[PDB]
């Protein structure tokens, strides 16, 4: 890289991070989607 | 950009965030929730609209074979910009 | 280069994956673009065969040069779209150079 | 016979004169390539993709428009035929855009498949392509006209099937563009079908945009319940989620079309859903509970009441399995007050004879009729796929159609006799000149919509219209085996309920106010707490909380038509069963099992434990309910006419006015459609107008 | 109450074994409906079904009487055994 | 034959194998039901299952056949047929440098005669067929499961057998043992419908209906 | 004739006890025998030429970890292809499954004339081409 | 139509001779299986499991189907005698780690959608 530097882009990490497994900064998977079925909320007014 | 729901959990670029009563938040206790902070929708909006002096312009995404399939964009409509369906770049016709 | 995602949720990688390691869901984005709301690769189903990057029409999904990412739990290898984008933002300086040196053989 | 002999690659085949070269190849299992030809539209012959060599002829012929001459040897696989398909496919793809990854038609595209089956494998096109500007034609159909191949299937369909001359070709040459020219919305009850008949991704579904790909979907063959036509559909699902609804070909019901509500109202299945049982807490509010707790409360009340104190109202989407189970449960407490929201006259034979409330001519029988009379109905919106059948006969058979009611645009020109029901009396006597048209008619057809029977004079109107059908079927001039009288229903669960013995309408409940009411999917507002004893016990079983849930004391979640194997009888007496596409959302359960569970807790266990056993019960009550896809003829019209004349009701002076005058009244008629965000956009689009699509 | 609540008649439109019930309906049903205005008399016709006469009494009790090959007069007598006994 | 992308056609071999196909049929009319040669010059002899030993013995021992090597023995499950299974023998002739295919059939309940007396190689191949298809071979030295687990129920390679089976294994700590329980999948296998609705090969079209 | 010394067995073929399938998946199931309907998005008819046997759809839920679609139904992806309806019915009864048969739906022949597009006195005249 | 090659038996009388013979072989082998494998069950439990497995297939009337059941059952006995099976395989007949599924309609109704 001292002779042929990499192309610079503004989204590329400026700080490299090593393997973070087993530490508080580890990767925890989860679903990136939103809830598909919306439930019905009963009215607050007591009726009657 | 990255928002935060009232509980303090960062909202991803897909709009995902666990509700207050969701037990699945427990998976982040003692760990972190991995959220990418470079929202594509925000970055693509920062790009300027290019002015082109023709009815039809073509975009391959930049780089030739390193881009995306070459599509052609119509600029006749004067009330909006023409948008590439692959990369999101916008084009306009010079003074129509 | 603009920072926009290359993936347009075509699902060709999902269809060609020999191990069915890829899961994709998509919808119209707030600006109308065709983008995925889910991109999961089960790195324990994947056979690291390269078909997904051969099938991608826009070079969105690639197999990088990193081979040191051992984990202490089975859950850390179930990548979602957030993990995969961070890998791209992490190894882009190297991935873009490797593609440059090989795209004329593909 | 008159059959002529032609050869398809040397194989003899006998075809009727007028048959086309394309149709002759179907007789031997060969399918000619096509983009413009559709078997249900006019022959265009402008894509030139069906060119086929004829032996001893130097010129290729358009197989879709060329009648077969005697002794022709059609060569479907010669070098000339294959070189004609490569050239045409090469010209189609010259200006086509490289949009396959971002195009919703990818994977189920005729241009892709016929390019890989009949075209070349590369391009010699070294120019710039054409780019066309997109057009807005409503909130349902997304247009990307750079992908259009100028096949004109949408133009022919809109003009012929839908009777709307809004689409056309502007300009000429390579710059020929399909559209409305002006900013206009192609909002029609059959507008969604232009998505299917478009071979390319130029026309696509907007709600379905980008969500799925064809290969990853699972197809469940089911039945549409948004109306009483019983349109056959395919429910596409992926990973336990409903993605889209598609037509399923059925020649005798819906061809290969479906109305917009059927196609786009599915997204209301994902909103305002009842997922957990609820009971009223000590504060008077609905609170989540368990099936054990919820059913114990209902069983406790059911056991303490009997006779004319337990009554039920059946909704518009209930299935036969739930209707029979609820009737059996209530009959075990000596209750016969089983009611439906839809009214139907009970005077005379009432529901004793099926022919008194069926479409006795059958939907497919409209094509052999020569005169059709409509009474107080807007079939365009009540039964959109039964109005399309009328237009097909009006277009191909020169059918004469007359209407007694409000002058609503039916997409075809009819004869307006007026609006007052008193005209029905003139026709039955001879004063009206139209009475002569019915006597001369060889196969007349009289249709009375069930929306006209909602008036207080329904008994008189039914008697008056049935009187006309009696002075035309007995008097010599009509073939013996032709039915004349017809009723056009609009509710999917009506005919099944009347077959089982339910009392039509909520009249029985208003004269014997019960102390325990079952609202089985009843969201029409026919009965409210202002018409019941104070502190009445109301149990609502259903899948949406729209109008009955907020007033109920116990809410028992149920399954929608896409989540159960259930039997529905369409307006012509045809029994059809849905198939499970996805399971109910949360704690929701199959409707007939909730009643079966309730009976066991209350000590009156019903004698069936499985779906096959419940359908055996249906065979006992009405055997036709288990003859799927079969129409059982109903007879004894003479008996109904006699019993109808015993009591002479008078017709109200008020004119007949259908509840749905304009298309803005068509997008919302039930719980599912009123919970849909696409139907809400359609209503906003047809009132406020259209005041960003790229891929 | 032990009274009758419903009568259901099943028959085929063409089978020779259902001719008696059809003869009953063509001539006698109109009279039997006028004498029992408030009694539901369901007449459900299918194809290739053995004729039967169902009678639902109070509290869900149902009894059926086979009408196969019956004449037009036995069918009339069968109903009278149902509308009169009220068991 | 100069076309670079099209496989060259060898018509000399096609002729020789057709002649030997008739030769076999003429000598064994009692069992031979059908003979065919594919466009890639492969010969198939279709026989009645009662002729497994006579037909194989002739091909192994006859001077002009000398098929002394059993390359493979396998079964194919076609549920649409009354005899859903199709036992396939691939034989190799070192003397004449040629290959032949012998095909027969059987259903779930009909035994097939063992080929061990002719080819010792068939000993393990027939265990695999029984193991993975449930076809019983009569007079086998020791017929056992060879590939599945001990006590495995079902024959996996049947078309009606699910891909993921009916049981799965895990270690249970309560009983200090590896236990078997009904199958549950965290992600269900996604079924793709890939067939194009447009005919690909007219040459293989079937008569209508 | 054969010399295998055949025997006479007169009883309906039944292999439920030797297929190894569990009891709960032979008696509670329901196999649908049908000819697949045309995908309305296309015109090809090559997918509507063989009978298929698919079973009833069971519950799919959401994996708590990644949100995937989980199942407990081993026969959720089981599709069999048959040349004829009688072949499909025979296989279903042999394995003890309960089956519902949907009779094939064939498009009816239609009279298509290009000359009717330009008619002197009929409504089939087209206003556009 | 009804002529078919037999496996071992020509009629049910011949097939039931093999079934009883197999039951004797299994009946005498349970005491050794409980011994060699060190199973924590008793001989009575094991011999009642053998009886249960035989009773499941008591409704068969086809001599060819019965022969397969005896052939399959004989293979199971061979593995047990020769200790090709392990303690895990022998104890898989008892389903000790599966919670008892409900049988009545109400219990199945509460917990899910399956019949
Ligand atoms: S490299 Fe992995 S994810 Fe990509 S196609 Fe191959 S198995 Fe699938
Ligand atoms: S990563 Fe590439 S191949 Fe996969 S869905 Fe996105 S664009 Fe298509
Ligand atoms: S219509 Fe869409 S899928 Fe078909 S060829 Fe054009 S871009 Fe590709
Ligand atoms: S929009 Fe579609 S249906 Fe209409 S002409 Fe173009 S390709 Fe044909
Ligand atoms: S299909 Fe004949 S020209 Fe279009
Ligand atoms: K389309
Ligand atoms: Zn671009």
């Amino acid at each position: 890289p001292t002779v042929k530097p990499p192309t610079a882009r503004k989204f590329i990490w400026t700080n490299h991070k090593f393997n973070l497994s087993g530490t508080p900064q580890q990767y925890v998977p989860y679903s990136t989607t939103r809830k598909k079925i919306q439930e019905w909320v009963p009215p607050s007014t007591p009726y009657k | 950009g990255v928002r935060t729901s009232p509980t303090g959990e960062k909202v991803t670029h897909t709009g995902q965030v666990y509700d207050d009563g969701d037990y699945r938040k427990v998976r982040f206790v003692g760990r972190q929730k991995e959220v990418n902070e470079n929202f594509a929708i925000d970055l693509i909006a920062e790009q300027p609209v290019s002015q082109v002096g023709s009815r039809v312009i073509s975009c391959d995404g930049g780089g030739g074979a390193l881009g995306h399939p070459r599509v052609y964009i119509n600029l006749d409509k004067e009330t909006k910009t023409g948008t590439c369906g692959y990369c999101g770049l916008q084009f306009r016709q010079q003074h129509h | 280069p603009s920072g926009e995602e290359r993936c347009i949720a075509c699902k060709l990688c999902e269809a060609v994956c020999p191990a069915q390691a890829i899961t994709i869901e998509a919808e119209p984005r707030a600006d109308g673009s065709r983008r995925t709301t889910r991109y999961d690769i089960d790195m324990t189903k994947c056979i690291y065969c390269g078909f997904c990057q051969e099938a991608c029409p826009v070079d969105a999904i690639v197999e990088g040069p990193n081979f040191e990412f051992s984990t202490e739990t089975h859950e850390e290898l179930l990548y979602n779209k957030e993990k995969l984008l961070n890998n791209g933002d992490k190894w882009e300086a190297e991935i873009a150079a490797n593609i440059q040196a090989d795209y004329l053989y593909r | 016979s008159n059959l002529i002999e032609v050869f398809v690659d040397g194989q003899s085949v006998m075809v009727e004169p007028g048959t086309t070269v394309l149709q002759a190849c179907e007789k031997v299992g060969m399918q000619i390539p096509r983009f413009c030809y559709h078997e249900r539209l006019s022959v265009a012959g402008n894509c030139r993709m069906c060119l086929v060599e004829i032996e001893k002829a130097p010129k290729v012929v358009a197989a879709c428009a060329m009648p077969v001459m005697k002794g022709w040897n059609i060569l479907t696989n010669s070098e000339k035929t294959k070189k004609a398909r490569e050239g045409v496919m090469e010209f189609l793809l010259a200006n086509h855009p490289l949009d396959c990854p971002i195009c919703d038609q990818g994977g189920e595209c005729d241009l892709q498949d016929q390019s890989m089956m009949f075209g070349s494998d590369r391009s010699r096109f070294l120019e710039g392509k054409r780019a066309v500007e997109d057009k807005n034609i409503g909130p349902l159909v997304k247009t990307i006209m750079t992908r259009c191949i100028q096949c004109t299937r949408c133009i022919r369909f809109a003009s012929e099937i839908a009777g709307v001359d809004d689409l056309g070709t502007t300009g000429r040459g390579n710059d020929m563009q399909v559209g409305t020219y002006i900013e206009k919305m192609f909002m029609s009850e059959l507008s969604g079908n232009i998505i299917d008949i478009c071979p390319v991704g130029a026309l696509t579904s907007k709600p379905y945009a980008f969500t799925a790909r064809p290969w990853e979907t699972r197809k469940t063959e089911s039945i549409d319940v948004m109306d009483a036509v019983g349109s056959n559909i395919v429910v596409s699902t992926r990973t336990g989620e409903v993605m889209r609804i598609l037509p399923r070909m059925h020649e005798d019901i819906n061809e290969e079309w479906i109305s917009d509500k059927t196609r786009f109202a599915y997204d209301g299945l994902k909103r305002q859903r009842l997922t957990e049982p609820m009971v009223r807490n000590e504060k008077g509010l609905l609170t989540h509970t368990t099936w054990e707790d919820a059913l114990s409360r209902v069983a406790g009340m059911l056991q303490s009441f009997q006779g004319n104190d337990v009554a039920a109202i059946a909704g518009g989407l209930v299935d036969a399995e739930a209707l029979i189970a609820l009737k059996d449960l209530l009959n075990r407490v000596d209750s016969d007050t089983l009611c439906t929201e839809e009214v139907f006259p009970t005077a005379g034979a009432g529901t004793d004879l099926r022919s008194n409330y069926l479409l006795n001519t059958t939907i497919a029988g409209v094509e052999e009729a020569d005169v059709v009379l409509l009474v107080g109905t807007n079939p365009r919106f009540e039964a959109p796929l039964f109005n399309a059948r009328i237009r097909k006969s009006w277009l191909h058979n020169d059918l004469k159609v007359a209407l007694i009611g409000s002058p609503v645009d039916l997409t075809y020109r009819y004869d307006h006799l007026g609006d007052s029901p008193k005209i029905l009396q003139d026709i039955a006597s001879g004063s009206h000149p139209f009475s002569q048209v019915l006597q001369e008619a060889k196969k007349p057809m009289v249709i009375l919509g069930s929306s006209a029977l909602q008036r207080n004079d329904g008994a008189a109107i039914l008697a008056a219209v049935s009187n006309i059908a009696q002075k035309i079927r007995t008097s010599s001039g009509v073939t013996g085996d032709w039915k004349v009288m017809n009723i056009l229903h609009r509710i999917a669960s009506q005919v099944a309920a009347l077959d089982l013995g339910y009392k039509p309408g909520v009249e029985a409940i208003q004269k014997n106010p019960p102390k325990m009411l079952f609202l089985l999917g009843a969201d029409g507002g026919c009965i409210t707490r202002q018409d019941l004893p104070k502190d009445c016990f109301i149990v609502y079983q259903g899948h949406h909380g729209d109008v009955g849930a907020p007033i109920a004391d116990v809410i028992l979640p149920g399954a929608a038509y896409t989540e159960k194997s259930a039997t529905y009888v369409n307006t012509e007496g045809r029994a059809q069963q849905t198939k499970v596409a996805v399971t109910p959302p949360g704690l929701a359960r199959e409707d007939w099992k909730i009643i079966r569970a309730l009976s066991e807790i209350a000590g009156m266990t019903l004698p069936y434990d499985t779906l096959d056993q419940v359908r055996n019960r249906l065979e006992e009550v009405s055997p036709n309910l288990v003859r799927y896809d079969d129409v059982e003829g109903a007879n004894y019209f003479q008996q109904a006419s006699e019993l109808s004349k015993l009591v002479n009701q008078q017709l109200l002076a008020d004119p007949l006015v259908p509840p749905q005058l304009t298309i803005k009244d068509f997008y919302m008629t039930d719980s599912i459609s009123r919970a849909s965000q696409t139907m809400a956009k359609c209503v906003k689009a047809v009132t406020e107008g259209a005041h960003p699509s790229i891929c | 109450k032990l009274g009758l609540r419903e009568i259901r008649i099943h028959l085929c439109q063409r089978s020779p074994g259902s001719q008696g019930v059809r003869d009953f309906i063509e001539k006698r049903y109109v009279e039997l409906k006028k004498a029992n205005p408030d009694l539901p008399i369901l007449i459900r016709e299918c194809s290739d079904v053995q004729p039967k006469l169902w009678a639902r009494y109070a509290f869900g009790q149902e009894k059926n009487v086979s009408l196969n090959n019956f004449s037009a007069d036995q069918v009339t007598r069968a109903l009278e055994n149902v509308l009169s006994s009220k068991a | 034959d100069t076309r670079p992308t099209v496989r060259p056609r060898n018509d000399v071999a096609h002729k020789q194998l057709s002649a030997f196909g008739e030769y076999v049929a003429e000598i064994l009319p009692k069992y031979v039901q059908q003979v065919q040669v594919s466009c890639f010059n492969e010969l198939e002899i279709c026989i009645h299952p009662d002729g497994v030993i006579p037909v194989l013995t002739f091909l192994r021992d006859h001077s002009n056949a000398q098929f002394k090597s059993l390359a493979d023995l396998t079964a194919v499950d076609i549920p649409t047929r009354q005899n859903r299974f199709e036992i396939v023998y691939n034989l190799l002739s070192l003397r004449f440098n040629s290959r032949i295919r012998v095909k027969t059939y059987t259903d779930e309940l009909t035994p097939i005669e063992s080929s061990v007396p002719v080819y010792k190689a068939a000993n393990w191949y027939e265990r695999e067929i029984w193991d993975m298809f449930g076809v019983f071979f009569a007079n086998h030295p020791d017929l056992r499961r060879i590939l599945t687990d001990y006590g495995f129920e079902g024959h996996p390679f049947r078309k009606d057998f699910p891909l993921s089976g009916y049981v799965e294994l895990r270690y249970d700590d309560e009983v200090k043992r590896v236990v078997a329980e009904p199958v549950e999948l965290a992600q269900e296998f996604r079924k793709f419908d890939l067939n194009s609705p447009w005919e690909a090969f007219p040459a293989y079209r079937q008569p209508p209906e | 004739t054969r010399d295998t010394q055949l025997i006479t067995v007169d009883e309906k073929l039944d292999i439920t006890t030797i297929t190894g399938v569990p009891e709960e998946h032979i008696k509670t199931r329901k196999a649908r025998i049908f000819v697949p309907a045309r995908n309305n998005m296309q015109s090809g008819v090559n997918n509507t030429k063989k009978w298929k046997m698919e079973f009833d759809t069971r519950e799919r839920w959401e994996n708590p970890l990644m949100g995937w679609a989980s199942t407990a139904d081993p026969l959720s992806n089981l599709v069999l292809t048959f040349s004829t309806k009688e072949d499909a019915v025979a296989f279903a009864e042999k394995n003890g499954w309960s089956y519902d048969v949907e009779e094939r739906k064939v498009p009816k022949p239609k009279s298509k004339s290009y000359g009717a597009n330009f008619s002197w006195n009929k409504r089939t005249r087209v206003s556009t081409k | 139509s009804t002529s078919v090659k037999p496996i071992f038996s020509r009629d049910m009388n011949e097939a039931k001779r093999r079934v009883r013979e197999l039951y004797r072989a299994w009946y005498r082998e349970v005491p050794n299986t409980v011994h060699l494998f060190q199973l924590d069950i008793s001989v009575k439990q094991g011999r009642d499991k053998v009886r249960e497995m035989f009773k499941k297939n008591a409704h068969i009337t086809d001599p060819r189907v019965v022969d397969l059941l005896v052939i399959k059952g004989k293979m199971e006995l061979e593995e047990t005698i020769k200790v090709w099976k392990q303690r895990t395989h022998v104890m898989r007949f008892f389903h000790e780690t599966e919670a008892p599924r409900p049988k009545d309609f109400l219990s199945k109704f509460y917990v899910g959608h399956d019949p």
